[PDB]
């Protein structure tokens, strides 16, 4: 695994791509989290010349610089250790490889869907060499209440307020799904003291960072008292959670549900929307993984419908024993 | 996603593009047969069909063809025709998939000993590509992401148990095979068996998957490559239409038909939520009536969502069902998809299809949150009022999958929660 902590209330990021709505949403979050400063220091967009773009910090119009060249952005903003890459699928590989020539960058979010698996494996190899955490590809990103929001994750202020995402609770989560991560923000905010950190690892076969990568971070973060994993048919990643519990590495309560139980009832193989969501062996089905997780001592609901109930029960037990 | 290709497609590419010192025999000596084949024209095009005995088998993404009794071996052309008579066009269940045997491949029979048969497979993992070799428990080697696979590497790590007089030709072929696998963005390539006789290398068998996202890289070499449906399903023009929309845009638009005659249709946002809704439907006994799997996401426009929805609505008004039909329009609380814009596209499609939807006794259930969802829910409620189609509309205060139990009659409809 890599760094335990990716983001803080001091995180500064460069955004690759002309994504003014996503940047303004980050700034709206930063403002209600009472951050001192915007989380976006600069944008990189090679299709325009250097210029400044207007944004709002509360009622106040502010300027964020947009650079044609990544080297100028990095040089002028040594405080940045995160890049959020909204490049199209055609150039996401090259621009992510380029980003990793800058030692300042310790975390990269890769948004685009459709990057070939063999290219993502090369990104993973370079990131592993350098200790860079990749979130994505094919993700909305993630959110750390009070601290930092990746791009569009968590939406606009009405949803940030509704789901209490302006201050951290005690519950960390990881999911493949971007949409469902924001559903988890909602569920967790209604059943517990709220999200501490959430990550959407994306839909691809080889995620730049895995479920276990983030579960281990959460195990090692004192503010996290329980962990929720929304798993998925395809691959064998969730068995690593079983192994980590068996080994005594994972001691905080883990709630997990793997989606895709319907595939067991279909007569033919079905590729679901996420590129990685296709079971190439019996062990990769959601039914198989849910059973293994339950047998290893994970809290597994009967179905997605009972996920909220089980989260609330684990949470209340942890309050009762003084952990929360 | 990684997509299977037919044996014929894979061999066409292999024979065109592999580089090896090995003398690959019988290049392009295959002939495709379907229930529409005109045997005289087949023979006009492939006169080698008369020149030696033959092997015939399906080429329809069925595995274990030999163990299923689906390979006819060492037959004259008349013997192939006789072998096809009970099989061509026949129903077949394989495992639990059921379809029709409609695509076969004929190739020359190659006399050879069991000692002349080998197994080769290459497949992708996170850490690189594993190469398997067996003479006939297979030897296996991980080739790392940045590693080359030279013939000397294959001899050292994989051919320890291979006949001495065949190591050079095997190593050359396997090295060329691996380079071909990489250059054409394969993720899985199995040859079962590879035959090496005194006359050279024969590829008797092939199964493969390619990473279909690499079309923008590989299109010059792939050409108009075909990705067949899995055995047990058909391909539909509506699926191709949605796939073409998907290809044009950063937004995600996906559609797979499971049962065109089913009475349960979904139009759900998100790769995640769409699966959860499918799970819930199947948990409540609806698998045999679930017509489709699919999703839209990544902030499609009003027009994209219109073109998507009209496809569904057309599909669900092709023939009546005695109990009417259900449309589940669901989703998470979106992060950034514009729910007003997307739901206005759906509403426009509903208006264009209101007659057929009423004729087919469709009831619609809606649950959605996200940007501008309140206006999205309003226009859904309004189109129900103006068309007379029953539509039950829910927001963030309703559990995501609750509308499934409502739609299937397992729980009452809670009118106290409408629009919230
Ligand atoms: O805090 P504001 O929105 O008045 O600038
Ligand atoms: O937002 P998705 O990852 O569920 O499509
Ligand atoms: O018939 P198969 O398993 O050798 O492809
Ligand atoms: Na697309
Ligand atoms: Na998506």
């Amino acid at each position: 695994s890599k760094s335990t902590t990716l983001f803080s209330r001091h995180t500064k990021a460069i955004v690759w791509g002309m994504q003014t709505r996503a940047v303004q949403g980050m700034l709206d979050f930063d403002y209600v989290c009472s951050r001192d400063e915007p989380s976006v220091a600069a944008m990189v967009y090679p299709f325009t010349g250097d210029h400044k773009q207007k944004f709002y910090w509360g009622h106040k119009e502010i300027l964020i610089p947009v650079f044609k060249n990544m080297a100028d952005a990095m040089r002028k903003h040594p405080e940045v250790d995160v890049l959020i890459n909204f490049a199209s699928l055609r150039s996401a590989y090259d621009s992510t490889m380029e980003t990793m020539n800058y030692a300042q960058i310790r975390t990269i979010a890769i948004i685009a869907e459709g990057i070939p698996e063999a290219l993502t494996r090369k990104l993973i190899k370079k990131a592993d060499q350098k200790g860079v955490t990749i979130i994505g590809p094919a993700t909305v990103g993630g959110i750390k209440p009070g601290c930092f929001k990746i791009g569009n994750t968590g939406g606009m202020l009405d949803n940030i307020l509704a789901s209490k995402l302006y201050r951290p609770g005690s519950v960390a989560y990881v999911s493949r799904s971007g949409g469902m991560s924001n559903e988890l923000n909602n569920i967790i905010s209604r059943t517990t003291d709220g999200v501490y950190e959430g990550v959407a690892i994306g839909g691809d076969r080889y995620p730049g960072s895995t479920f276990m990568d983030h579960v281990l971070r959460y195990q090692d973060t004192p503010g996290v008292k329980m962990i929720v994993v929304l798993g998925e048919i395809g691959g064998t990643e969730e068995y690593k959670i079983c192994r980590g519990i068996k080994e005594g590495r994972l001691t905080k309560p883990i709630v997990c549900w793997c989606i895709g139980t319907c595939a067991t009832m279909f007569s033919s193989e079905v590729q679901f929307g996420h590129a990685g969501a296709c079971a190439n062996q019996a062990s990769e089905t959601a039914v198989a993984k849910n059973q293994a997780l339950k047998e290893a001592g994970v809290f597994v609901p009967r179905s997605f419908d009972e996920l909220g109930e089980i989260i609330q029960s684990v949470y209340e037990d942890l309050v009762a024993n003084g952990v929360i | 996603s990684a997509k299977a290709i037919s044996e014929q497609t894979g061999k066409e590419l292999l024979y065109k593009f592999i580089c090896t010192t090995s003398a690959i025999q019988n290049r392009f000596k295959y002939a495709r047969v379907t229930p529409d084949t005109d045997w005289a024209r087949l023979l006009q095009d492939h006169p080698w069909l008369l020149s030696q005995n033959l092997v015939v088998k399906p080429d329809q993404l069925i595995k274990r063809r030999g163990k299923l009794g689906l390979v006819g071996v060492n037959l004259t052309l008349d013997g192939v025709k006789s072998w096809l008579k009970p099989r061509l066009g026949q129903e077949a269940t394989v495992g639990k998939a059921t379809g029709f045997l409609k695509n076969f491949l004929i190739e020359p029979f190659v006399p050879h000993s069991q000692a002349e048969e080998f197994y080769v497979c290459i497949y992708a993992t996170r850490e690189g590509d594993y190469v398997l070799f067996h003479h006939e428990k297979a030897q296996k080697l991980l080739v790392g992401v940045d590693e080359k696979l030279n013939p000397e590497d294959i001899k050292k790590h994989l051919l320890v148990h291979a006949p001495e007089d065949k190591k050079e030709i095997l190593a050359s072929f396997i090295s060329g095979l691996f380079n071909f696998y990489e250059d054409l963005y394969f993720t899985y390539l199995e040859i079962n068996p590879l035959v090496v006789t005194k006359d050279g290398v024969y590829v008797l068998d092939l199964a493969a998957k390619v990473d279909a996202t690499a079309d923008y890289i590989c299109k010059v070499k792939w050409g108009d490559i075909e990705f067949p449906p899995p055995f047990g399903r058909e391909a539909y023009p509506e699926e191709a239409y949605i796939a073409d929309l998907d290809a044009k845009s950063g937004a995600s638009l996906k559609l797979t038909l499971l049962n065109p005659k089913g009475r349960i249709w979904t139009m759900v946002a998100g790769g995640g939520a769409s699966v959860v809704y499918s799970d819930t439907i199947c948990d409540l006994g609806g698998v045999n009536e679930l017509a489709n799997y699919g999703e839209y996401s990544g902030a499609p426009s009003e027009q994209q969502t219109y073109d998507y929805a009209k496809t569904i609505l057309s599909l669900m008004t092709r023939e009546k069902h005695p109990d009417g039909k259900i449309l589940i329009i669901g989703g998470s609380i979106a992060n950034f998809t514009n729910v007003a814009a997307t739901f206005k596209g759906i509403v426009r499609a509903i208006r264009d299809y209101q007659g057929p939807l009423k004729e087919h006794e469709v009831t619609i259930f809606v649950r959605r949150g996200g940007p501008n969802y309140q206006e999205g829910l309003r226009v859904m409620g309004e189109v129900g009022k103006t068309t007379g189609i029953p539509i039950h509309v829910f927001g963030t205060e309703t559990h995501m999958t609750a509308i499934v139990g409502m739609a299937l009659g397992h729980r009452p409809i809670p009118e106290n929660l409408y629009f919230q």
